[PDB]
């Protein structure tokens, strides 16, 4: 609002406590961003590792298994993935957790799944071989067992395939830019609200403060800050609209999560 | 600061948002142009030969630099009154037209140039309006215009008279020269006004400046972009100043927002100690104002990085939390978990032998309270 | 004759540098595709807001513009002017022959016949584009100087005109004319109205391309 | 001359109770959602085996 | 607001964005209205008869 001034300060102080309140409300905000994806992806106990062979019944997982041979460590699709997607008192907090972390709760979701089936997710992990992890799925959809053992090899050539097309469908995302996006254009009108007199003489409290006495400029500092504070309420109001459609949507994540990666739905 | 802030006398654990951090700026730089044409005065202040009082001279002084304070301090002159403004805002000031009269009268007759006299002189030779605006300077000039003998070339209009300067005259008869300076505005768009000072010009420090009427604050950097050479200064997307070019040596020159941010303290709980640590947030810890971090959010005081991982405590970003263990406090990089091993193989299973009964709870609000209000009665 | 201008008549609506910033701009412009009276060898045209003009030749038959209400005395103008020297600027009240000219011995300069009351001085094949614009006192004068590879016709292109001059004279007008070099041993005049761009520009600070956007829907 | 004073009096209550009633729609359209969980957890926890 | 009268327009200039961002807010509320039914109903490949 006011901006270094400080004709503007003491005018603004008799406003009572509606700045506390809009820090307040994005304080709020940024706190549940974190708790999102907390209950997102931090869903396991441990750390788990795949062992070194990868001797899982012809079944290929290289493409989305971590790449040893980077700082990210990050897998080849998660690689595709990301290469896709100061102020007058703005500040961008970090996350707290680094996307290096949240690469390395995704790969040992992963190696959980690929070495234990469901039971991590119900307690301990209890190895099982992968070929008889998948028969038992395939009795979960009601077909009989030896259909899986008898066809092996045809089923695991159709899974590497369809996984092969996936890079290629992916070298979609839209759903990741409009959040993106729609958040910079409404970090951008506020900042454009700022070059706007609302019916002052200008728009620059400088100006208006050397180019008339205290009676005279009081006036029009006070057209200035109105329009000024209903801009950032504004913002505030959507912020806080925009951030309980990005909530449920965490939610539905996190029970995908448990009930698509950690079970058989 | 905390209690003051929450407004009690015990806090809770947490991290919680007390104030701001903002550098200071000193001094004030006025940056500048030059000055070229200075108005050349020592031709109507400095001619050989004035002019009658009853045919006065006119001279347009138009588009220039005037540095009436040449002028004001001299010392050299007998008389100099303003009238519609006051002498030492006249270097500070900008009008479309500059006139200078020039004459010459008696010593005693330079109370007659003044709006509203009368008298010889200001009735029929040379009258000022009413609401004068310039302002009026005079001299003696015995020397240079009375001659023994007399010196009968300077007449006026009383039908024209002679006065017969001499050298052996009373003060009061003795000639004085007369320049009356009338500044006047029509309605153009400008012209001749008052000069221009320019301080000196630093770079590295978050300061105040002002270049040819650019006002604003900031630290100042040597550039790298090349503008047009008509163009002034550089704006952002969303219309924000953040180049200018320097008037007198002609460089780029970058204009940086002066940090800031955010100032937090990271405390154990007052029912456990009245340590503290400080967040200082997303500035660079070398311009704060024992134990100084650096975090990528921000720059922490008061606590000491170690190299072991805990579980999460007190959240600072990044990454990294705090805790209160190692008696004070301590800065390092969470911990996802435990790491577990699973010795999968290619015909190996592993069965459970025994179970547990386990009872969690789950708690979750169904409703808030009804509250009405009268608008009117509030 | 009328001619069609393509994309002409671009200028730099200010100081302040800029880069690749497809800015938005409200102001005096030729529109795009407008109808442009064309000339050859000249008489006394309006004024009203502004003006393009562009010329071509490899002589210099084109010798400057003068500007005004009555172009004569009883009220002051502009006068600019270009013997084989370099540029003349002047404001006085002149007396302006109502078909003035100067000649090419080489003497020339049957202009005017008057020069009173000056209250400005100032002394000192190709395709070259002038916008006049007359705001608040200033008298403001754009410019350009492309080489053609024709020798007098309007070409199609883009090219932005970059401020020259800046007067604070004062002067009312509503009347120019035009002042050529005559024969003893082509031009074009658009106007300008507000329009609303959006102008392209490159990361060394030069616009590159224009959108006119009330040309047609896409726009 | 009163009327000029108690308008600016009037026009801040009414933007503070204003802010008053859009926070409270806010946050019952969260309370909405936990309860509406809380009634499917009753039905397919407590009424079911899930 | 203004209603067909240039002296109020020229008047609603002097606050900003006001009326593209409500214009933005309403405009997006009627494209998540089509995405609603067909996320309901267009649920299925063929028409079966
Ligand atoms: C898992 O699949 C990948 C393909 O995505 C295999 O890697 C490719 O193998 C072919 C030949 O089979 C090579 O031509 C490519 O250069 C390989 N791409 C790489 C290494 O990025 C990989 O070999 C498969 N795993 C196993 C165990 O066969
Ligand atoms: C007229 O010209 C003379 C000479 O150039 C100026 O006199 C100078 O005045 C300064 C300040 O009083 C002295 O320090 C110099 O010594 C003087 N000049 C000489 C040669 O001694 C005078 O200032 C000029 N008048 C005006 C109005 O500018
Ligand atoms: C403004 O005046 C200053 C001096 O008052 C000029 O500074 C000169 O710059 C040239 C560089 O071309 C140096 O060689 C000179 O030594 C400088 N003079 C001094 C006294 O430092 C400056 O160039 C002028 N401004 C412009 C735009 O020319
Ligand atoms: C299965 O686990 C239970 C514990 O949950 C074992 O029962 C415990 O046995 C120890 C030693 O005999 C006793 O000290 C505890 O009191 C028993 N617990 C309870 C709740 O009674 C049981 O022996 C285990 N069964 C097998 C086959 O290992
Ligand atoms: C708070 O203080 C009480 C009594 O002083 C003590 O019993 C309790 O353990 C304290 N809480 C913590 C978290 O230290
Ligand atoms: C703080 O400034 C110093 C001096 O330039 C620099 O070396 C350091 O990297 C800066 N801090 C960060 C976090 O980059
Ligand atoms: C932490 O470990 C690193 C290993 O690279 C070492 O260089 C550093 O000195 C250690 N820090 C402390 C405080 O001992
Ligand atoms: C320009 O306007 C005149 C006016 O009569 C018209 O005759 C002519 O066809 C127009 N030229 C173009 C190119 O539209
Ligand atoms: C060119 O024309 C100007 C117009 O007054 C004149 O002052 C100048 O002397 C001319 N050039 C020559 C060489 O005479
Ligand atoms: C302009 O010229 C005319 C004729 O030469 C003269 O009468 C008039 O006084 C002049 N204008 C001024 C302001 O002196
Ligand atoms: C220009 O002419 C108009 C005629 O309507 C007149 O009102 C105006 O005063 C003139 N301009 C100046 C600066 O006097
Ligand atoms: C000007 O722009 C061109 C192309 O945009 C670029 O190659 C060049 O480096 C720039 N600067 C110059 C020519 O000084």
């Amino acid at each position: 609002i006011c901006g270094d001034s400080t004709e503007c300060s003491n005018l603004l102080l008799q406003y009572g406590s509606f700045c506390t309140q809009l820090n307040r409300a994005l304080t709020g905000i940024a706190v549940e961003q974190d708790k999102n994806t907390q209950e997102v992806f931090a869903q396991v106990k441990q750390i788990y590792k795949t062992p070194p062979i990868k001797d899982f019944g012809g079944f290929n997982f290289s493409q989305i298994l971590p790449d040893p041979s980077k700082p990210s460590k990050r897998s080849f699709i998660e690689d595709l993935l990301f290469n896709k997607v100061k102020f007058n008192g703005l500040t961008v907090l970090p996350p707290l957790l680094t996307d290096e972390m949240i690469a390395q709760y995704t790969s040992a979701l992963l190696a959980g799944t690929i070495t234990s089936g469901w039971t991590f997710g119900a307690g301990a992990a209890l190895q099982i071989p992968f070929a008889m992890q998948m028969a038992y799925r395939f009795n979960g959809i009601g077909v009989t067992q030896n259909v899986l053992y008898e066809n092996q090899k045809l089923i695991a050539n159709q899974f590497n395939s369809a996984i092969g097309k996936i890079q290629d469908s992916l070298s979609a995302l839209g759903k990741l830019q409009d959040v993106v996006n729609q958040n910079a254009q409404a970090l951008n009108t506020l900042v454009k609200q700022l070059s706007s007199n609302f019916g002052a003489i200008s728009s620059v409290l400088n100006d208006i403060l050397s180019r008339l006495d205290p009676p005279e400029a009081e006036v029009q500092i006070d057209r200035l800050i109105t329009g000024r504070l209903q801009s950032l309420q504004t913002y505030v109001t959507q912020q806080l609209i925009r951030a309980a459609e990005i909530r449920a949507s965490a939610n539905l994540a996190a029970t995908k999560m448990s009930e698509c990666v950690l079970g058989q739905s | 600061e905390t209690k003051c802030t929450l407004k009690s006398f015990t806090v809770e654990k947490g991290i919680y948002q007390t104030s701001n951090f903002r550098v200071q700026p000193t001094e004030s730089i006025v940056r500048f142009p030059n000055i070229t044409n200075l108005c050349p005065f020592g031709e109507v202040f400095n001619a050989t030969r004035f002019a009658s009082v009853y045919a006065w001279n006119r001279k347009r002084i138009s588009n220039c630099v005037a540095d009436y304070s040449v002028l004001y301090n001299s010392a050299s002159f007998s008389t100099f009154k303003c009238y519609g403004v006051s002498p030492t805002k006249l270097n500070d000031l900008c009008f479309t037209n500059v006139y200078a009269d020039s004459f010459v009268i008696r010593g005693d007759e330079v109370r007659q140039i003044a709006p509203g006299q009368t008298g010889k002189i200001a009735d029929y030779n040379y009258k000022l309006p009413d609401d004068f605006t310039g302002c009026v300077i005079a001299w003696n000039s015995n020397n240079l215009d009375s001659k023994v003998g007399g010196n009968y070339n300077y007449l006026y209009r009383l039908p024209l008279q002679s006065y017969g300067f001499q050298p052996t005259n009373g003060v009061g008869y003795q000639p004085y020269r007369v320049v009356v300076l009338s500044f006047e505005l029509l309605h153009a768009p400008a012209t001749v006004c008052g000069p221009k000072k320019s301080t000196n010009l630093v770079k590295n420090k978050c300061v105040n400046f002002n270049f040819n009427g650019l006002t604003g604050t900031g630290v100042l950097t040597e550039s790298n972009k090349k503008f047009l050479p008509f163009q002034q200064f550089g704006r952002d997307i969303a219309d924000t100043t953040d180049a200018v070019r320097d008037p007198q040596t002609l460089e780029i020159l970058d204009i940086t927002p002066c940090s800031f941010g955010g100032v937090s303290v990271i405390t154990p709980g007052t029912n456990t100690s009245n340590q503290v640590a400080v967040l200082y947030q997303g500035v660079n810890c070398t311009e704060v104002p024992s134990n100084v971090f650096q975090t990528r959010a921000g720059c922490l005081i008061g606590a000491e990085h170690v190299n072991n991982s805990y579980e999460c405590d007190i959240p600072i970003g990044a990454g990294i939390c705090a805790s209160y263990q190692t008696q004070s406090i301590i800065a390092y990089t969470m911990s996802l978990g435990a790491e577990n091993s699973v010795a999968y193989s290619n015909n190996s299973i592993a069965i459970p032998t025994n179970f547990t009964i386990s009872v969690t709870t789950e708690i979750l609000p169904v409703s808030m309270t009804k509250t009405s209000v009268d608008c009117t009665m509030y | 004759a009328y001619t069609n201008s393509f994309t002409r008549g671009v200028y730099y609506p200010d100081k302040v540098f800029r880069s690749s910033v497809l800015h938005s701009t409200q102001d005096l412009f030729l529109p795009f595709f407008s109808n442009v009276t064309w000339f050859h060898a000249n008489p006394v045209l309006p004024f009203n807001d502004g003006v393009y003009f562009a010329s071509t030749e490899k002589s210099n038959i084109i010798r400057g513009w003068i500007f005004g209400t009555t172009l004569d005395s009883k009220t002051q103008s502009l006068l600019i002017v270009n013997n084989a020297t370099n540029v003349v600027i002047k404001v006085c009240e002149f007396q302006f022959c109502n078909d003035p000219f100067l000649g090419v011995m080489e003497s020339e300069f049957r202009v005017y016949s008057s020069a009173n009351n000056c209250t400005f001085e100032y002394v000192s094949k190709n395709l070259r584009e002038f916008v006049f614009k007359n705001i608040d006192g200033y008298f403001k004068i754009y410019s350009k100087h492309t080489p053609i590879n024709l020798v007098r016709d309007l070409p199609q292109g883009f090219s932005a005109l970059e401020p020259l001059v800046d007067l604070p004279i004062g002067i009312n007008i509503t009347r120019f004319q035009t002042l050529l070099a005559l024969h003893r041993s082509a031009y074009y005049v658009g106007y300008l109205q507000p329009r609303t761009f959006l102008l392209k520009y490159n990361e060394n600070g030069t616009i590159t391309d224009a959108v006119d956007c009330a040309l047609d829907p896409l726009s």
